[PDB]
């Protein structure tokens, strides 16, 4: 199965997909490409728990009825290496007015 | 644009794949479309019809267009060579504004939707309800 | 591969350029990134969901579901909508 993921961090939001049976690690990769940005330089979570890079998308609770290309589920990510990870934080959504 | 006069009768079987009430529609002998009873969204109908009758799919609440076996427009075939003839209906992809104009349809009284601040231009799409006598003008140029 | 559409609250959204290419105003923003001075994030999100759920979707027989609207958010939904063209 495809699942439809929404790689959030600061105001930044990567969509991607990936296979189920796919690793923590290999979006880690996904990522490289993008915000140039080596695995070892990142840490990815999914809702504060925090995500093991051996680990299968499935596994970590992503699945095709969690992450529905119409609803994809967030996955969040936090940087700086060895040298001190900065703390998980994902700017909100501007709110919708009236009615 | 008319059902051909056959009399070769053809079991067909109407599968609403759709969260939505879908209506069937036969197209007359004369063009006119008739409509038959409801499907509500699941559920499926055994049917009897005719090869080279003419059918189409919609919401019975909104006329939006569905789809049957993936094109605009429904044709039973040779009723044997095997027995029913199965007829899949489905949402399209309906475009992001479209889609948007429904959900809007649906929440407010077109009556009441000249106090909705967004450009003339949108409130004239808006009051543009699908319509199938509308639609078969449409189809019927291709 | 990808590019960038910026909200006009900061946030930015990367996605395949073969989703974003699906608004024929954003074709021609590309041909890279694109600012949107008029459309905020909580928009462009529901946009970028519907271009995944576009790409995914057309050209098939698996049940196509239902892209689902909230209420609070139909109007400027609409909005972006008719301005990028899809
Ligand atoms: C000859 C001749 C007669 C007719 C009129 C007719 O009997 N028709 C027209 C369409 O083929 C439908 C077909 C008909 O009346 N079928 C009986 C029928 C009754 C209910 C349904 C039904 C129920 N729910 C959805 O459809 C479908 C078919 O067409 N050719």
């Amino acid at each position: 199965m495809d699942v439809f993921l929404m790689i959030r961090r600061h105001k930044t939001t990567i969509f991607t997909d990936a296979k189920e049976s796919s690793t923590v690690f290999e979006l880690k990769r996904i990522v490289e490409g993008i915000l140039k940005r080596p695995p070892d330089e990142q840490r990815l979570y999914k809702d504060d728990q925090l995500l093991d890079d051996g680990k299968t998308l499935g596994e970590c609770g992503f699945t095709s009825q969690t992450a529905r290309p119409q609803a994809p589920a967030t996955v969040g990510l936090a940087f700086r290496a060895d040298d001190t990870f900065e703390a998980l934080c994902i700017e909100p959504f501007s709110s919708p007015p009236e009615l | 644009l008319r059902s051909v006069n056959s009399r070769e009768p053809s079991q067909v079987i109407f599968c609403n794949r759709s969260p939505r009430v879908v209506l069937p529609v036969w197209l007359n002998f004369d063009g006119e479309p008739q409509p038959y009873p409801t499907l509500p969204p699941g559920t499926g109908r055994r049917i009897h019809s005719y090869r080279g009758h003419l059918w189409l799919f919609r919401d019975a609440g909104t006329h939006d267009g569905l789809l049957v076996n993936q094109t605009e427009l429904f044709v039973p075939s040779l009723n044997v060579d095997g027995q029913p003839i199965f007829a899949n209906i489905t949402l399209p992809v309906y475009t992001l504004k479209e889609r948007c104009l429904q959900v809007v349809r649906s929440l407010v009284k077109p009556e009441n939707y000249r106090r909705l601040d967004i450009v003339r231009s949108l409130y004239e799409d808006l009051e543009d309800h699908p319509n199938v006598q509308k639609d078969l003008e449409r189809l019927t140029q291709e | 591969m990808y590019v960038k559409l910026i909200s006009s609250d900061g946030h930015e959204f990367i996605v395949k350029r073969e989703h974003a290419l699906t608004s024929g105003t954003i074709k021609a923003m590309l041909s890279n990134e694109v600012n949107f001075r008029e459309i905020p994030s909580h928009v462009l999100s529901k946009v970028c969901m519907y271009f995944t759920y576009k790409v995914r979707y057309t050209n098939s027989s698996t049940e196509i579901p239902e892209f689902p609207i909230a209420p609070e958010i139909a109007l400027e939904l609409l909005m972006a909508a008719n301005f990028l063209d899809c």
